[PDB]
């Protein structure tokens, strides 16, 4: 059938005009296949014959998709779709399972030749007209025009879902307490109704379907529990993502391990704990997808820790609104963070980690509030809601970073909660200049042509030492210094920099680094007992400043 | 009841802007409201034939529990600029900066009461998102001039002249400024006279279906004094204070014209300890002096382009205490301020603050630069925001100095 509801009015982009490609001469068994298909499809209303008027015009071809039986019809139409207008996005995120609400039944019925069933824009039509080339292309050929909702045009599934949308609507209105999720020629439907009224509600259903042009399974061939979708095994009381199957290997290729990490990643989404972070590593840099990849240690170590959790089946839980979010944070480690949302003590309705952003300064504090972002976002997408946190950082701790930071940091409802590891800052600076603690002024240079470099000192007890550095940059330069000042300084220091470059790293208390140079100034800052950092204007010939930019220019 | 032609003039497209998750409460009101809308004709449900996109986010109105819907057309501001800034243009007037008290009245429910181009509304499309993606989306188009589009105030322009124009002849002095759906009255007169007479622009607004913290309702414009640079008095000071109040003159020096810091890098002579006492020269004591003279002044040399774009940033002193400037020139400051009371909350409302003056001042929104998480704020900007219109906005990294500078 062809449903009855009104067209959508398309266009093509504005000044262009419809299609004109040459039909290629086909051979005369594939010539005969189409001939077949065009007519049984012609008869049914799906395309019509059209004059010798129309001057569009779309390839086609027959193909039999395997060693099969079946000749299929194939329309390139390549040259319509980047003629045809744009259209709105079909959806704008996927649904997640930790996000459905419970319900007593489910069914799934699925549309039969979704697409056929929808009719075309009686204005655009013409734009489809197609041919089929007669042997040898000798004499002319066969002109159709498509009535429906083409098979490959970029019209199709959106014109299709807004068409299902309007078909449902009279149906919603009147069971408003009936769930209906509409996933391309699927229908997926819920309700709170016992086994006996829910079978009727659906027939009715079907019954208004089929009112609109729409054919679905009988109670007899509608498929049972549990559903697969996106990726997902949804059952009634409970789901989890389809079997994931870690691959036992000997040698492992850089193709393999995508393939590893992509399910591992899937996997992670109800399987507590799943690290992924030394795998990815083996994937950096530029190698051929059939080259084998040695595993590192710490590798083997993640792939065994990963092999151990997805060995006993997990599952997740539907949502109820009336119950509360609880959202719970752990830090793993080197950067990873895993957590777990749920509404019932430890009764998941969906679990996720987080990974620090590569190549930049950070510290634990920075890493919690990003996770803690990230997870507010997907709760606000997946319920609607924020959840209440519960943090492995301390009240007191979160309250010294946030009001001293210069930018605005915010967490929503939280709790701390002893789970170890815990949050904490390794050192702290002081606010204040130290009395009876040495102050070095220090300096760096590098000339940017021969890419030279000088990192040095004075202090107001007269020390002074200058190194020489080969191919670094003017600011490595000034974080060299930094480092030397720290190394031979005493528990106690004064430290006097016109990098705000450096200042500004500094500040920000990081506790992890790529950059080995930051990384070993880290080690000496949390050493320290009082490190007190300051910032002068460059070449003014400030004192000290002055004499240093003397011995690190030169 | 006359359409008037509007045209993105060859060369742009409409806008296609992704959507917003929006919490349950927020999309419930939104269909509310939508579906009020809908009934009267103001907008009307769309397919999936319009290409177009708006967020849509609902705030707060001045009550305090009635839900507003805000459409975010940042972007077909932009993109009609030729229509709403140059071919009708509403003039800013100076005056209005001078004026003792200026209140802000909104007066966006008139433009629903306007038909819109019928060739033009597509660009209007939005979209109501639901929960968990489960349903595909409520998309609808304007049929009258929407509020946040610059283009309405620009359309409607004839007919608010119409309305105003007994209580302009009949208060000559009072100074009157459309921008985008508020209205701007300023006046010199004793705050109990020009309440009365604003009272009195409610009842003329409402023969025409006008129903008309950081404080957006009364301001004193001609009491925004600058907020200085300002340089310590001591006592006693130290190596650091000197090298802090070098630093800081150093960076004024870049703005202001005349400061002298010479006598100052004088006192600083050597490698000396950073808590040691230095004595003040009286010929550094005087150029202390001076220099606080130049900065208690306007900047000479700072004038205001009306070509170029106004930039706004803003730093966290810590306490409730946030400091701004205002600039075209990077640090050739037009005004500086300060705004004292979460963070987030106390940054939204800096910005509607600093947004405001900014139009009463120049007559536009500066494009912000916010200390803050791109998505810290795009998550709860909304909860406290209460203006009508939306600023251009950039996040950025505060430099440690600049707070300093400015403290
Ligand atoms: C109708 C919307 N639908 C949905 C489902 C499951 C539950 C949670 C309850 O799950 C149940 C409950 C009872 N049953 O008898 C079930 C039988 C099979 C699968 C789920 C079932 C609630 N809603 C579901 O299967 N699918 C594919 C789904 C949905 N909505 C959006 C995306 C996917
Ligand atoms: O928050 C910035 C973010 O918002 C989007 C739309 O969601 O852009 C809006 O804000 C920009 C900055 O003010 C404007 O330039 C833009 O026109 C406006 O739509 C995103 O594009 C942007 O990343």
């Amino acid at each position: 059938p062809i449903s009855p509801i009104e067209t959508v009015p398309v266009k093509l982009k504005p000044g262009m005009d419809g299609p004109k490609v040459k039909q290629w001469p086909l051979t005369e068994e594939k010539i005969k296949a189409l001939v077949e298909i065009c007519t049984e499809m012609e008869k049914e209303g799906k395309i019509s014959k059209i004059g010798p008027e129309n001057p569009y015009n779309t390839p086609v071809f027959a193909i039999k998709k395997k060693d099969s039986t079946k000749w299929r019809k194939l329309v390139d139409f390549r040259e319509l779709n980047k003629r045809t207008q744009d259209f709105w996005e079909v959806q704008l995120g996927i649904p997640h399972p930790a996000g459905l609400k419970k319900k007593k039944s489910v069914t799934v019925l699925d549309v039969g030749d979704a697409y056929f069933s929808v009719p075309l824009d009686e204005d655009f039509r013409k734009y489809t007209a197609f041919t089929i080339p007669s042997i040898n292309n000798e004499t002319p050929g066969i002109r159709y025009q498509y009535n429906v909702l083409p098979q490959g045009w970029k019209g199709s599934p959106a014109i299709f879902q807004s068409s299902m949308t309007k078909i449902l609507e009279p149906f919603r209105k009147q069971n408003p307490d009936i769930v209906i999720y509409q996933y391309m020629d699927d229908l997926y439907v819920g309700s709170d109704l016992e086994i006996g009224q829910h079978r009727t509600k659906i027939e009715e259903l079907r019954q208004h379907l089929l009112r609109w042009g729409l054919t679905t399974p009988d109670k007899k061939h509608q498929k049972e529990p549990p559903f697969l979708w996106m990726g997902y095994e949804l059952h009634p009381d409970k789901w989890t993502v389809q079997p994931i199957v870690l691959p036992e290997k000997d040698s492992w290729t850089v193709n393999d391990i995508q393939k590893l990490v992509g399910k591992l990643n899937w996997a992670s989404q109800i399987y507590p704990g799943i690290k992924v972070r030394q795998l990815c590593k083996l994937l950096r840099g530029t190698k051929a997808l059939t080259e084998v990849i040695p595993l590192t240690e710490e590798a083997e170590l993640e792939l065994a820790e990963n092999r151990e959790i997805l060995k006993e089946p997990v599952h997740g839980v539907y949502y109820d609104p009336s119950k509360d979010l609880i959202a719970e944070i752990q830090k793993q480690g080197q950067g990873q963070w895993t957590y777990q949302i749920y509404q019932e003590p430890f009764k998941n309705l969906k679990t996720g980690k987080y990974a620090r952003m590569r190549g930049a300064h950070t510290n634990d504090v920075k890493q919690l509030t990003e996770a803690v972002q990230k997870i507010t976002t997907e709760s606000i997408v997946i319920w609607g809601k924020t959840p209440k946190f519960k943090l492995p950082i301390q009240k007191e701790t979160w309250e010294t970073w946030w009001t001293e930071y210069w930018q605005a940091t915010w967490i929503p409802e939280w709790e701390f909660v002893n789970t170890p590891p815990l949050v904490k800052l390794w050192y702290q600076l002081e606010k204040e200049p130290i009395v009876g603690a040495e102050t070095f002024y220090v300096d760096g240079a590098a000339n940017r042509e021969t890419k030279l470099g000088k990192a040095g000192y004075v202090t107001n007890r007269g020390r002074q030492k200058v190194v020489t550095l080969t191919d670094t940059t003017n600011q490595k330069t000034e974080l060299q210094a930094i480092y030397l000042a720290l190394q031979d300084s005493g528990l106690e220091v004064n430290i006097v920099t016109d990098s705000q470059y450096a200042l500004g790293i500094i500040q920000a208390q990081p506790d992890q680094s790529e950059s080995e140079l930051v990384n070993q100034i880290i080690e000496q800052l949390i050493k320290k007992e009082k490190v007190y950092l300051a910032w002068v204007p460059a070449h003014k010939g400030i004192g000290g400043n002055e004499q240093v930019d003397k011995l690190v220019s030169a | 009841i006359e359409t008037v032609p509007v045209k993105l003039k060859p060369g742009m497209d409409g806008p296609k802007v992704k959507q917003w998750p929006l919490t349950e409460e927020k999309i419930k009101a939104l269909v509310e409201i939508c579906t009020e809308m809908e009934k009267e004709g103001k907008i009307s449900k769309i397919g999936p034939e319009n290409p177009y996109n708006t967020p849509v986010f609902a705030i707060k109105k001045k009550d305090s529990t009635k839900w507003r819907k805000l459409v975010d057309f940042r972007e077909l501001n932009k993109r009609t600029q030729d229509f709403w800034e140059v071919q009708l243009g509403i003039p800013h007037p100076a005056g209005l900066k001078k004026k003792k008290s200026v209140t802000v009245l909104d007066v966006g429910d008139a433009y629903f009461s306007v038909p819109l181009d019928e060739d033009f509304r597509k660009y209007t499309a939005f979209t109501i998102p639901s929960i968990n993606n489960e349903t595909p989306g409520i998309r609808y188009q304007y049929n009258v001039l929407p509020q946040g589009w610059k283009g309405s105030p620009a359309i409607f322009q004839s007919s608010m002249t119409k309305i105003l124009e007994p209580f302009r002849k009949q208060n000559p002095d009072i100074v009157i400024y459309q921008y985008m759906d508020d209205l701007y009255v300023g006046s010199d007169l004793e705050i109990g006279q020009h309440r009365t007479k604003i009272e009195e622009l409610r009842q003329h607004l409402l023969r025409w279906g006008l129903t008309t913290l950081w404080m957006g309702y009364e301001l004193h414009p001609d009491k925004w004094t600058v907020q200085p640079i300002v340089l310590p008095e001591k006592d006693s000071w130290t190596v650091n204070d000197i090298q802090k109040l070098v630093g800081k003159l150093n960076w004024a020096s870049q703005i202001y014209p005349g400061i002298k810091v010479r006598q100052l890098c004088k006192l600083l002579r050597g490698t000396k300890a950073l808590t040691e006492v230095i004595p003040l020269t009286e010929e550094a004591e005087l150029e202390l002096a001076e220099n606080r003279e130049i900065l208690k002044e306007p900047v000479h040399g700072v004038y205001y382009d009306p070509s170029k774009d106004l930039i706004a940033e803003i730093q966290k002193q810590g306490q409730g205490q946030w400091t701004y400037q205002i600039y075209q020139e990077p640090f050739k400051n037009l005004k500086t301020g300060k705004y004292a009371r979460n963070d987030v909350k106390q940054l939204t409302e800096a910005v509607q603050k600093i947004t405001t003056e900014s139009i009463v001042i120049w007559g536009k929104t500066p494009k912000f630069k916010l200390p803050i998480q791109k998505e810290t704020w795009e998550t709860w900007w909304t909860e406290y925001w209460q203006a009508t219109w939306i600023p251009e906005w950039e996040f950025v990294n505060t430099p440690p100095l600049v707070k300093l500078w400015y403290q």
